[PDB]
RNA sequence: UGAGUGUUUGUACCACAUGUACAGGAUAGGUAGGAGCCGAUGAGACCGGAACGCUAGUUUCGGAGGAGGCGCUGGUGGGA
């Protein structure tokens, strides 16, 4: 099952990115190093 | 079932009628038939329930007239604080070593005051004091940087008030020897400190019932407005 | 205790879907469900260990006594007395309070306000959890389940499964709780020990939620039964 | 659209009774005061009844009789 999801910045709790993942293939919340425009630097973004 | 003296005092008192504060002090002086300098103590039944950590209250209030009984003072101090204790005229000045002797010695001292630094040395002994309730507490202020203020307050008759588990906090206002006017003044001071002591989380009427009683005399409801 | 629109999905397998429940006070609620239904998970929500993906779970401010389904042995060498004593926060606060005293000597006029407040709360909290408990616990074992004192000095990991359940059950009672969350309180108990637990729980005046697969045990205690459905993911 | 009866219940006073874990003189509810208090307005001790009871005792009622006990003090215990 593939679903749209939002990657929220851990540092600022900002929902910067939209993406999608397959729940079965990635049961755990996705985490990526993505640029946070508010903080203007790369931070850890975790799915919510 | 009831002594004749208590029965006569009961007829004096009005169960239905909550007296004013002035009437209550006068009526208590009347009720204490026994010919000993009985104290006068008032109980406030607060709405707050102590079990909640915030709600429970523990404080110490000075009375301009005093309790009517003098109080012995024990001090734990070092260096300049010991000098200040001597200046204050405290009954006992002690060190970390004399605490062991104090355990089992010089007992019956009314209250203890220890300097912040001393509390670390005192606390070991204070474990014994804890059950006694003698151990100083910062909220009551018995722990202080200067011992002189605590000593003079104790001499002035400062009373420590701690809400009971049931929620009725009792405190002596003064001796029957003190004039009813002085007794009512002590009560007024107590009422003000309680009002300031009402916690934020509290709701509804702060005090469900206020009753004044002499050691011998029965309880008398006192009007909250008065 | 109240939960609204409860949702919870670990990965791809979901536990609650728009589930709801309201439990009145003073209700001896019997929690029932097949293995994996999510009965233990409910307590974790009540204990705030878990957070609902969506929805609100409402719990009263009263202190909660939790009996885990699995015994929590932090270290193998822990003694039975050490395990039971950890039920009450007496030891933890004293260690904190002792440090506060150390800071008072080091710091003269900087942190005194914060330290004095922390000391005051610890003393008031310590007196609230009356330090006389040292004697009460010793006799709580005797009156509870005839737990011998030889076990009292033995490593907890070496106890038998039935013995461990008694210790864990006693620890919950030792904490003097206000709401009882019992997760299979009679998992390993023998017939005789089960009798004591039943009688105490019948008499217990407060609210007690019980997760149990023993129908007869529940029937003697339960007045309200909460069923966690495994297929509808509801309550 | 108003009177009552009774029953089952919720609330709130008011009376009553109850508090026995270990140690402890022993049936220790918490707090505060308390050196003094209670009794010919019939005390102590004794006897019977009844209640509670954890079986150890506690409370209460009455028979007679008539003046005494209890507390503080003392040791126990976290707590007298
Ligand atoms: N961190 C997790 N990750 C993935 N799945 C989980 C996780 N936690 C719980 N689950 C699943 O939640 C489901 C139900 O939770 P829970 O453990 O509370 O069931 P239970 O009814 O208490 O089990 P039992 O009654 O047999 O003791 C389990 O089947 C378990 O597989
Ligand atoms: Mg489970
Ligand atoms: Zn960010």
């Amino acid at each position: 099952m593939r679903v749209n999801i939002t990657l929220e910045c851990t540092s600022c709790k900002e929902r910067n990115y939209l993406t999608n993942k397959n729940k079965r293939n990635n049961p755990d919340r996705l985490e990526k190093q993505k640029y946070c425009p508010r903080e203007r630097k790369v931070t850890l973004h975790r799915e919510t | 079932k009831k002594s004749k003296k208590m029965q006569e005092a009961l007829k004096k008192v009005d169960a239905t009628k909550a007296y004013s504060v002035e009437e209550a002090v006068a009526l208590a002086k009347d009720t204490n038939i026994a010919k000993f300098d009985a104290t006068v103590e008032v109980a406030y039944k607060l709405n707050v329930d102590p079990k909640k950590a915030d709600q429970q209250i523990r404080g110490a209030v000075v009375l301009p007239n005093g309790t009517g009984k003098t109080q012995t003072v024990l001090v734990f101090a070092k260096g300049e604080k010991a000098k200040e204790a001597e200046a204050a005229g405290a009954d006992f000045v002690g060190d970390d070593d004399m605490v062991a002797k104090i355990q089992g010695g010089w007992f019956d001292f009314d209250v203890v005051v220890a300097t912040p630094d001393m509390m670390a040395t005192v606390g070991k002994l204070g474990r014994v004091l804890g059950p006694k309730g003698l151990m100083p507490n910062p909220k009551t202020g018995t722990v202080t940087m200067d011992v002189t203020k605590a000593v003079e307050e104790v001499k002035a008759g400062k009373v420590t008030y701690r809400v009971d588990k049931a929620g009725n906090i009792h405190v002596p206002i003064g001796k029957v020897s003190f004039d009813n006017e002085k007794l009512v003044e002590n009560f007024n001071t107590i009422n003000d400190v309680l009002l300031k002591a009402k916690p934020s989380t509290a709701k509804g009427q702060y005090i469900k019932n206020i009753s004044v009683t002499t050691t011998f005399g029965p309880g008398i409801h006192v009007d909250q407005a008065s | 205790m109240r939960g609204q629109k409860m949702n919870l999905t670990f990965g791809l397998e979901e536990v609650y879907e728009d589930a709801e429940f309201h439990l009145g006070d003073f209700d001896k609620v019997g929690i029932v469900g097949v293995n994996g239904a999510g009965k233990t998970t409910l307590f974790r929500l009540l204990l705030r260990e878990l957070k609902l993906d969506k929805g609100k779970i409402t719990i009263g401010n009263s202190r909660i006594g939790y009996l885990p389904q699995e015994i929590i042995i932090m270290d193998e060498k822990m003694t039975v007395l050490e395990f039971l004593a950890e039920g009450r926060p007496i030891k933890k606060m004293e260690t904190e309070l002792n440090y506060i005293y150390e800071k008072l000597t080091v710091v003269d006029d900087d942190k005194q306000d914060r330290l004095l407040k922390r000391m005051g709360w610890l003393q008031e909290q310590l007196e609230y959890f009356d330090c006389y408990e040292a004697e009460s616990i010793l006799l709580d074992l005797v009156d509870s389940m005839q737990i011998d004192f030889d076990l009292f000095d033995q490593p907890i990991s070496e106890l038998s499964g039935g013995q461990k359940s008694k210790i864990s059950f006693a620890k919950v009672l030792y904490s003097k709780p206000e709401i009882l969350l019992l997760d299979q309180p009679t998992n390993h108990l023998d017939s005789s020990t089960k009798e004591f637990v039943t009688k105490y729980l019948k008499s217990y005046r407060g609210s007690v939620l019980i997760i149990s697969h023993d129908i007869d045990f529940l029937n003697q205690i339960i007045d309200k039964i909460m069923y966690i459905d495994k297929v509808t993911h509801k309550i």
